[PDB]
């Protein structure tokens, strides 16, 4: 069972591939949990397992990194995510949070409201959305939603350096057509699921290298269709096996330059290196609430 | 939610934590416990997860009665101590962290806990 001890599934090429209608999604083991390691909230697991994912791509790492964490708080008014991710990043990191509801959080800012209030002022190197509108428990067909989704598209095409990579938390029902389209935009996308929430339709959406200009023509709504036709195709195992071993947790330091350059000069060696995760292009020099 | 109620109604919200948990009131839930290599140096607290073999690491802010209840921190300075960092607690007084950090103090040489790591 290798599968196990990975951190969780990627969505393979067999399945981007496909052309399905959109079906339900039925999972064997669908709400089943498995414990978690101690007194241990289960978010430090989801995140923690997308983090070793994310350490297997091709991220933009520089000094004083600019992450921004939407969807950071819960009910009982912490944030295990942002945690984790004060432990996977840079120490010099900036990590932005942000909530509808209070919270407290290891974040360096954190701002409550929804996350349209949230203004980005310079462009970031990573955004981490686990945003999830609880109307979608109520569901007749299954359309593509706008919700929060209508704001980090604007962000992905106005606020997200060159290089920049996303993880944008999605599900069965909590989806959007022009978000799928938006990873053509990116060096590299897949969807990954978690084996410590395998039980559930949530995948994370990830756009790896942002370039700013359409490498894959997608059609976001047969995209989703073949994500769903996946989830339902493939067996997923509830698992914590990959945080046995955390001697390796920790993003690699990997210095990424950071760059400015008008669209003229951006040649096939920029192109080059924004896809292989070994730079970034934004401002070099404020993220607040509205 | 009863106790983070509590301290609000208090000129001394440490000690009355402290007095609510020693006279057997429930201890603050929901301190972000995190998963460690447990091959840290053991400090008390770090920019990155330290605990040792007999040691848990905690997100800062959560185990923070101030950060928690939302409340004046007692700091000069203005600035929480634990926020934005991690904490390290003993194995043995995982039952109540916010306790724990209110009951005791960083040794100022070398920033282990006294009485459990400080051997100076
Ligand atoms: C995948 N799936 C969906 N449904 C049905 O479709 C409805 C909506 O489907 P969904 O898009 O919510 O997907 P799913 O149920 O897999 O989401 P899940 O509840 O696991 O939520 C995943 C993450 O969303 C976030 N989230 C969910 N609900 C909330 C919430 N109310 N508030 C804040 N965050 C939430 C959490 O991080 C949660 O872990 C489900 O409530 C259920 O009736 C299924 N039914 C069966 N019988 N078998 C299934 O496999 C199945
Ligand atoms: C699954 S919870 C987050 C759990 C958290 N990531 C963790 O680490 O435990 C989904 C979060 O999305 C937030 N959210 C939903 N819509 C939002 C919006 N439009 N703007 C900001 N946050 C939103 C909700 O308030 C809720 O706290
Ligand atoms: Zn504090
Ligand atoms: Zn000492």
């Amino acid at each position: 069972a290798s599968a196990d001890w990975k951190p969780g599934h990627a969505m393979p090429s067999l399945f981007k591939v496909q052309n399905v209608n959109l079906e339900r999604c039925e999972l064997a083991n669908y709400k089943q949990s498995i414990p978690m390691p101690r007194g241990v909230h289960m978010n430090i697991a989801k995140y923690m397992q997308l983090c070793q994912y994310l350490n297997t791509c091709t991220l933009a790492v520089p000094a004083n990194m600019r992450v921004i964490h939407f969807g950071a708080g819960s009910d009982k008014g912490i944030a295990p995510g942002t945690s984790v991710l004060r432990q996977w990043l840079p120490t010099d990191a900036i990590i932005i949070d942000n909530d509808l509801n209070e919270f407290v959080s290891d974040a360096d800012i954190t701002l409550f409201g929804d996350c349209v209030t949230v203004r980005v002022g310079q462009q970031v190197d990573l955004v981490i959305s686990d945003m999830y509108d609880p109307t979608t428990k109520n569901v007749g067909s299954n359309e593509s939603k706008a919700l929060f989704f209508t704001y980090l598209c604007n962000l992905i095409n106005n606020n997200l350096a060159l290089g920049g990579s996303v993880a944008i938390k999605i599900t069965e029902h909590s989806w959007s057509v022009e978000l799928y389209e938006l990873m053509g935009k990116f060096a590299w996308w897949t969807v990954f699921c978690t084996n410590a929430n395998a039980s559930s339709s949530e995948g994370f959406l990830l756009g790896i290298n942002y370039l700013g200009t359409i490498k894959e023509n997608i059609d976001g709504g047969a995209m989703h269709a073949n994500y769903i036709f996946w989830r339902n195709s493939t067996p997923m195992n509830l698992s914590t096996y990959s945080l046995f071993d955390l001697s390796k947790f920790q993003l690699k330091l990997k210095g990424t330059p950071v760059l400015q350059l008008k669209e003229s000069q951006i040649n096939e060696l920029v192109i080059s290196l924004l896809s292989q995760g070994k730079l970034l292009i934004r401002d070099n020099d404020s993220v607040s609430t509205d | 939610s009863s106790v983070l109620s509590l301290v609000n109604f208090t000129v001394d919200p440490q000690k009355a934590y402290l007095d609510f948990v020693n006279a057997g009131g429930a201890p603050l839930t929901n301190c972000v416990k995190m998963l460690t290599p447990k091959t840290g140096t053991g400090i008390a607290i770090s920019v990155k997860p330290e605990s040792t073999a007999d040691q848990e690491t905690y997100g800062g802010a959560s185990v923070c009665l101030y950060c928690r209840a939302h409340i004046e921190h007692p700091d000069v300075s203005g600035v929480c101590k634990y926020k934005g960092k991690f904490v390290q607690i003993p194995a043995q007084c995982v039952r109540d962290p916010v306790g724990f950090c209110l009951s005791n103090t960083p040794c100022n040489v070398c920033q282990y806990w006294i009485g459990y790591g400080c051997n100076c």
